[PDB]
């Protein structure tokens, strides 16, 4: 747990993401799709941002 | 409120109450 | 001594006692410190000469 | 517009280093930009008032005309001797330090001529943002920054390029006008915010601008409590506010600094401060040491050098009798006696020649809030002394000038500012036994 | 508008050419005495010899020691309200008055005037 | 910082022991600070006596009972009130003789059972009198 | 019966708050005059508190309250021991008594001067202001104590050397008057 | 010349010829002026005398 | 933003050809 | 005011040159001195006898062409300002003459103190031996001494600064018109002194 905050990162709900059984952080289809909706039309939003929705969708 | 405390005035002292905390 | 039971896997003969599983907490739980985030103060209605 | 800038742009010629007319110049220039130019003749920019409404949303705005107050002067005059108004409304933001907000910020209704309404913000982080992981990636890009202005004192969060940061009012209070310029004179954060180094901006508009605006936001909130609601404040600013903001911040810290030393010498000038075989061996500067004769002889030796003198002390190459010393001491005029030494001081016994007070440069000084600690520090006892003699002298029936008299009358009399009781008796007292009015 | 904090302009003692001490000596007694007659009250306090005082008597009038008023003897009789209270130090020598206006700012009082004998006369609160 | 690190090897005292003597320090600064007051203290009869206090807050302490008797008004006003309360003091263990101002037929306890006697005091573990009456004349 | 007194008459502050209001808690931490560090009372600290005079069994109703009665009301008997502890009381009474009236009676006489401390406590504590304008055996060793514990350091002789009658006067021209300088 | 002697006196010391103070001259001389009961010991030949 | 802010320093053109267009689509969509 | 048979021991003397010390004074100075320290000042010509003529005016040393070639009216702001300089002087002369001795607990032999020294005991110190009054703000601990103090055992140092010195002209006498250097040496002792 020292390690996992002093590295910086966040303990999200189960419904948002979770470390799978290869200890890769899966992003969940829904929350992919909500950070879709949310960053639209923001100014880091890309062509391989949407593609990667569409991936998780 | 402002101003000082009127009427006589009688003079308070004080006395110690002394603890021995070391041998 | 005797009353210890040592294995290197979890492969052990004592099924039939049904040992419990030891729940100990580590004293040192300390952080040091911990410092309180800023937040948004919420105001109410009434709260503005009301 | 006249601005700051254009300001700064006409000062781009005068010779501030080499001549004092030129630096007493610019002074004039900045008191006729301050109090001279109107409120409304400077420029104002668009900021929103964002109000969040949670019943446990709706958001209602309200469009703002921000003055920004970041110089100095700007920031000791506020809203004096000026009006707000002659769907829009207008306000003024002031930028403090956070050398002032860790201290108890404290305001106050200095020849105001409207009650106003001023609120403390804060610019606030989301939570998720506000990690220490985020907050040093902020620390090192504000170190690699080649912005203009300094990031010690002017935005050292980044809020201005923050994408995720938020103006959020912290706290609220209010200012009542003086009695004589036109009841709550005072006013400090509480609550939140109370001593927080977040809390570095403050926002003065019309007075109950944030009741009333609650009130015409809130129009579910009877239904709501006909079958408990919370109120978030916020304060947006637009681009060319923030740009704005940005370039006072970097015209301060490149112009004002070097304007502030140029002040402070012409004060140091105006005070008098400048910048700059015999048997006995005199003290003698210590010569060059080498590479190895520097370095010491452990490396736990090398706080020992910390605190040297530059010159050897004096010695005496031989066995000799006291008249034969004293003697050698009168024909080479150092003393052996070191006790001798220190008791006995080369010093000049007279007075360093100090010029007249210099009333119009204490006078600008004052009313621009420029090195205003190294004036009074500089010329407060001047002024004392020299009017309580004028004082004693008019008592028992001059060097004081009426120009003079009239300068510090007015400075006594300026409702902005104020002066210490005991200054301001005087000056009176003297201008009465004097016939001097106005 | 920011205000100034009072001790901004403490810096001014600092000067060791011209220090205060290594005065309030004037007053207009019609300005001392309709503040005094608006303020109607206990206000002023006498450091003065004795026999001076009791050459001098001055009703309405605190007779208190200065190092009485300095070591803090007297805080419980001082008015509680160091904002909006006014003092006046009724005091034969401008040492004595000096010294008892650096006691009462060390205890707090920054309103402190020091008045003469005379001028109180003159002002009427010293009845004859 | 060299010095730094060889002077943190050099320590007498562990930090327990340390911190116990800054505690030590802080209570001699306790003593310092209470001895600077002033021998006395100018009050006034009507304001009451916790007015002029120069002074780990909202917690209650053991003196509360104390500091609420302090803080209330007190309860001789004048002089006047003072000696009319202070008058009507007797004292009966005096050495001297008492007035008769208000009646005649009432006499005093010593006159009645003369000096050597006492009332028979119920002795038990919450009455506790003074025993020996001899043994109190000097 | 049982006794329950932690006061002499009996009374007590109110045990319980009102229904539905929050309660009054004691100061958790030790009453240390600096803000730090803070430390959380000791036993010791809230046996103090709550009128035990440090341990149990003193000063308290432990010891205040009769052990035992007889079934038919009957009190005990007073123990040497009880009278004991009753003197021990009546000498802290008169211990008071008596510093209260000499307080009293030096006030009286004008013993008691208007400086605060005495002389060899503000030649030691710079924090203080200035304030300007039979048998013999045991009194040589009262003298002899004060010539011992009266300067604890000299001014060395370089500056004023004392066996010429040469001494140092104030010098205050970097003084301060706010006391915030040694309170912080 | 550093200890205060009257101007008879330094006429004395130029009728013996004596200049400098011997060591016990140097410590002596200043505590018989301060009016103190002083134990002048020195060796023979020494200007204890003087 | 810190990663943009981080690879403009060493980027290959120094003109805002594509960031000022994904500005203009924010300001004109998001407000 | 000094009573007959105390001043019996004095005599009026004006000061020539800046002398510091107890018996010493400023130039243009009229001071009671002893006569002992009166008759050397006289005999190495460092004062004179008070005239009236030498009371209106008197010529003092002159450091630049090292002759007392330097005529001075006795004026009401200059005594006070050459008494302000006489100030300035004197405290520096006091604090960078002599040692500050600090009476301190050790545990055993060991080489630091138990609890450190603080700016706090240092100007109590320097207004307990040196009769000087200043606020602790003043005093600058060395590099080493920053974090704790002056923890060290044995003699230590610090730099004690004083603004004031170019409204009065003490750049060219004093070697650091800026800063002073107060030589400490803390002492073991266990004694009554102790207190720590
Ligand atoms: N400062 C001086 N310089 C040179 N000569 C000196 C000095 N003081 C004393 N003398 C000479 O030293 C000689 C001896 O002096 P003095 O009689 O004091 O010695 P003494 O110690 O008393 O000897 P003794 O103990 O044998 O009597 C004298 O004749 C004197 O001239």
């Amino acid at each position: 747990e020292r390690q996992f905050h002093l590295l910086g990162y966040v303990k999200w709900p189960k419904e948002i993401g979770f470390y799978n059984a290869g200890d890769n952080f899966e992003l969940t289809p829904q929350a992919a799709y909500r950070i879709y909706k949310q960053n639209c039309d923001e100014t880091f939003w890309t062509r391989l941002h949407n593609e990667k929705t569409i991936i998780h969708l | 409120a402002a101003a000082i405390a009127p009427g006589p005035y009688r003079r308070v002292g004080n006395i110690f109450i002394v603890h021995c905390d070391d041998h | 001594l005797e009353k210890a039971w040592l294995y290197e896997d979890s492969i052990h003969p004592h099924a039939d006692k049904n040992p419990r599983p030891l729940c100990w907490t580590d004293p040192e739980v300390k952080g040091w410190k911990y410092r309180d985030p800023q937040f948004i103060r919420r105001w109410k209605p009434n709260e503005f000469m009301h | 517009m006249k601005s700051v800038f254009d300001i700064a742009r006409s000062h781009v010629t005068f010779p501030v280093s080499r001549d004092g007319t030129a630096l007493r110049r610019v002074l004039k220039d900045w008191l006729d930009y301050t109090e001279c130019q109107s409120l409304q003749a400077k420029p104002a920019f668009p900021a929103e008032l964002c109000i969040t409404v949670h019943p446990s949303s709706y958001t209602k705005r309200v469009r703002l005309l921000l003055w920004s107050a970041v110089l100095p002067w700007e920031v000791q005059r506020g809203l004096s001797m000026s009006v707000l108004e002659p769907s829009i409304i207008p306000g003024m933001l002031f930028v403090m330090s956070p050398e002032s907000a860790a201290q108890g910020l404290c305001f106050w209704s200095g020849a105001i001529r409207q009650p106003i309404d001023i609120a403390f913000i804060a610019p606030v982080e989301p939570p998720a943002a506000d990690t220490p992981s985020f907050s040093e990636l902020r620390q090192r890009r504000l170190q690699l920054s080649l912005e203009g202005y300094d990031i010690s004192r002017f935005f050292p969060d980044g809020e201005l390029e923050s994408p995720t940061v938020t103006f959020a009012v912290q706290s609220h209070s209010y200012l009542d006008p003086f009695p004589d310029c036109e009841r709550r004179y005072t006013a400090t954060p509480e609550g939140v915010g109370r001593g927080n180094e977040n809390v570095r901006y403050v926002l003065e508009t019309r007075r109950n601008l944030l009741r009333d605006s609650i009130r015409s936001a809130l129009r579910e909130c009877r239904c709501t409590h006909g079958g408990d609601v919370e109120v978030t404040i916020s304060l947006t600013l637009s681009d060319e506010l923030k740009e704005d903001l940005r370039e006072k911040a970097r015209l301060y810290t490149n112009y004002v600094v070097p304007l502030e030393g140029h002040v402070r010498r012409h004060i140091k000038c105006l005070s008098g401060i400048s910048p700059h075989p015999p048997i006995i061996k005199p003290p003698l500067p210590v010569k060059v040491g080498t590479l190895a004769s520097t370095r010491p002889r452990s490396p736990m030796l090398a706080d020992e050098a910390e605190g040297r003198p530059t010159r050897l002390a004096p010695s005496v190459f031989g066995r000799h009798d006291a008249p034969a010393l004293q003697r050698a001491q009168q024909e080479c005029n150092q003393l052996i006696s070191a006790s001798a030494l220190a008791r006995i001081p080369n010093t000049s016994p007279r007075a360093p020649e100090i010029p007249p007070i210099d009333y119009e440069i204490f006078d600008l000084c004052l009313r621009l809030g420029l090195c205003q600690s190294e004036a009074i520090y500089y010329f407060y006892g001047r002024i004392m002394r020299e009017w309580s003699k004028e004082l004693r002298r008019l008592r028992a029936a001059m060097v004081l000038r009426e120009e003079d008299v009239h300068r510090m009358l007015r400075l006594v009399h300026d409702p902005s500012l104020q002066v210490p009781p005991e200054l301001s008796a005087c000056v009176e007292a003297v201008a009465s036994l004097r016939k001097i009015t106005n | 508008a920011q205000w100034v904090p009072k001790t901004a302009w403490k810096v001014s003692n600092l000067n060791k050419r011209y220090g205060p001490g290594y005065t309030h000596m004037v007053h207009d007694s019609h300005k001392l005495r309709e503040k005094l007659s608006s303020r109607k009250g206990i206000f002023v306090i006498d450091v003065r010899d004795p026999g001076e005082r009791k050459l001098n008597p001055v009703p309405r009038s605190v007779a208190l020691h200065h190092h009485d008023l300095l070591s803090g003897a007297s805080c419980p009789i001082l008015p509680q309200q160091k904002s909006a209270a006014e003092l006046f130090v009724l005091a034969s020598n401008e040492s004595r008055g000096l010294n008892s206006a650096a006691a009462l700012r060390r205890w707090g009082y920054d309103s402190v005037v020091q008045v003469d004998y005379n001028t109180l006369v003159e002002a009427g609160y010293v009845s004859r | 910082r060299y010095r730094t690190a060889w002077r943190e090897l050099l320590h007498p005292l562990p930090v327990r022991a340390r911190k116990m003597e800054w505690l030590k320090r802080d209570a001699v600064e306790e003593n310092e600070e209470i001895l600077r007051r002033p021998y006395y203290t100018i009050k006034s009869y009507a304001l009451p006596p916790a007015v002029g206090r120069q002074e780990i807050r909202g917690g209650m302490h053991s003196s509360h009972s104390l500091d609420l008797i302090m803080r209330q008004p007190r309860r001789v006003k004048t002089p006047e009130q003072l000696r009319a309360l202070r008058d009507r003091l007797r004292f009966i263990g005096v050495t001297g003789p008492m007035p008769q101002a208000t009646s005649v037929s009432t006499k005093s306890y010593t006159d009645t059972y003369g000096s050597r006697l006492r009332p028979r005091y119920p002795e038990s573990w919450d009455t506790v009198p003074p025993h020996q009456p001899s043994r109190e004349l000097l | 019966y049982s006794e329950a007194r932690s006061n002499y008459d009996g009374t007590s502050l109110p045990a319980w708050p009102a229904p539905g209001k929050k309660p009054t808690y004691p100061a958790a931490l030790s009453e240390l005059r600096l803000p730090q560090p803070r430390m959380r009372k000791t036993r010791t600290e809230w046996m103090y508190y709550h009128g035990h005079g440090g341990c149990p069994g003193k000063y308290g109703p432990s010891r205040e309250i009769a052990d035992f009665e007889y079934a038919d009301g009957t009190p005990a008997s007073i123990s040497g021991r009880r009278f004991a502890f009753k003197h021990h009381q009546d000498h802290l009474l008169v211990q008071l008594i008596r510093a209260a009236a000499t307080v009293e009676r030096y006030d009286a006489s004008g013993l008691l001067p208007r400086i605060p401390g005495t002389a060899e406590q503000r030649n030691w504590d710079p924090a203080i202001p200035l304030f300007l304008d039979g048998t013999m055996v045991s009194h040589v060793c009262s003298r002899v104590v004060d010539e011992r514990m009266g300067t604890p350091t000299h001014t060395p002789n370089e500056l004023a050397n004392r066996h010429e009658g040469e001494t140092l006067e104030a010098n205050t021209m970097f003084a301060t008057n706010d006391p915030s300088a040694f309170v912080s | 010349e550093d200890m205060p002697l009257y101007p008879e006196l330094r006429s004395a010391l130029r009728q013996l010829r004596i200049t400098t103070p011997s060591p016990i001259q140097q410590s002596a001389v200043e505590v018989i002026m301060q009016r103190k009961d002083t134990v002048v010991a020195a060796p023979h030949g020494e200007g204890k005398t003087l | 933003d810190e990663i943009q802010r981080r690879v403009a320093d060493r980027t290959c053109v120094q003109e805002q050809s594509t960031r000022e267009v994904q500005e203009r689509w924010k300001r004109h969509v998001v407000p | 005011e000094m009573a007959p048979e105390l001043q019996l021991e004095y005599m009026p003397v004006l000061f020539t040159r800046t002398i510091l010390g107890p018996q010493g004074g400023f130039a243009g100075e009229e001071r009671l001195v002893k006569l002992e320290v009166a008759r050397k000042y006289m005999e190495a010509g460092h004062a004179v006898t008070p005239t009236e003529e030498l009371r209106r005016g008197l010529w003092c040393y002159n450091p630049d062409t090292d002759k007392y070639d330097c005529f001075i009216e006795r004026n009401e702001e200059f005594l006070d300002f050459a008494a302000r300089k006489r100030q300035w002087l004197d405290v520096y002369w006091r604090v960078n003459t002599g040692y500050l001795l600090f009476g301190r607990q050790s545990w055993g032999q060991g080489f630091l103190i138990n609890c450190p020294l603080r700016k706090r005991d240092v100007a109590q110190k320097l207004w307990e031996q040196y009769k000087v009054r200043i606020d602790p703000r003043l005093i600058e601990f060395r590099e080493k001494d920053r974090r704790t103090g002056i923890q060290e055992l044995g003699h230590n140092w610090c730099w004690l600064y004083l603004p004031g010195a170019e409204e009065l002209g003490i750049n060219r006498e004093v070697y650091d018109n800026k800063r002073v250097k107060v030589r400490i040496h803390v002492r073991k002792m266990n004694s009554m002194f102790a207190l720590y």
